[PDB]
């Protein structure tokens, strides 16, 4: 249902 | 001016702005199949700084209590400081425009981190010339198969 954001 | 000299100057800018919070040249839209999105009202040069994404700085035990209780969008920014894992929670709505930014890996802002007298911030700099009136997009970074089978729109 989620994502997320991730620094990359 | 010497590299130092502009990178000295570079992040007196930043500061400033952090600081400040000041939020010029962008505006809410309504984008077709995203919700809404921030648009530029001006043109931004490459490696202009565009604005914070800004929200509560928070450690990860914090973070997965409050995912925990979310799963209301998804509005948290994960990285790394320190040999540690932060999150912006940017999830309360405030009128800070950085939250409300939507994803492309071919888009045309670069999250970086900012670290001020041991404060990480998270900040949104232009990676080419944005014209005025078009969409602010950077790449959210999620790439799991379990993401992007739900969420289709991380794959572009
Ligand atoms: N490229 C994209 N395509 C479709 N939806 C997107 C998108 N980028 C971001 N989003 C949407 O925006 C969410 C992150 S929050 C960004 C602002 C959001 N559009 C809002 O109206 O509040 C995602 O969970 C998804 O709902």
């Amino acid at each position: 249902k989620r994502h997320r954001k991730v620094l990359r | 001016k010497s590299k130092a000299e502009l990178q000295s100057e570079e992040r007196k800018r930043i500061d400033e702005l952090i600081e400040s919070g000041k939020e010029e040249g962008m505006k809410i839209d309504l984008i077709d199949g995203k919700g809404r999105g921030v648009i530029a009202t001006k043109q931004f040069s490459r490696g202009d700084f565009v604005v914070e994404f800004h929200g509560d700085l928070i450690e990860i035990t914090d973070a997965k209590k409050r995912e925990a209780l979310y799963a209301t969008g998804c509005y948290m920014y994960y990285f790394q400081y320190l040999s540690k894992t932060y999150c912006v929670d940017a999830t309360r709505e405030t009128n800070r425009l950085g939250r409300l930014i939507n994803h492309s890996k071919c888009g045309n802002c670069q999250t970086k981190l900012h670290d001020i007298d041991g404060v990480p911030h998270l900040i949104l700099i232009a990676s080419r010339d944005i014209a005025a009136g078009e969409e602010l997009l950077y790449d959210y970074g999620d790439r799991s198969k379990a993401s992007i089978e739900a969420h289709p729109w991380l794959k572009h």
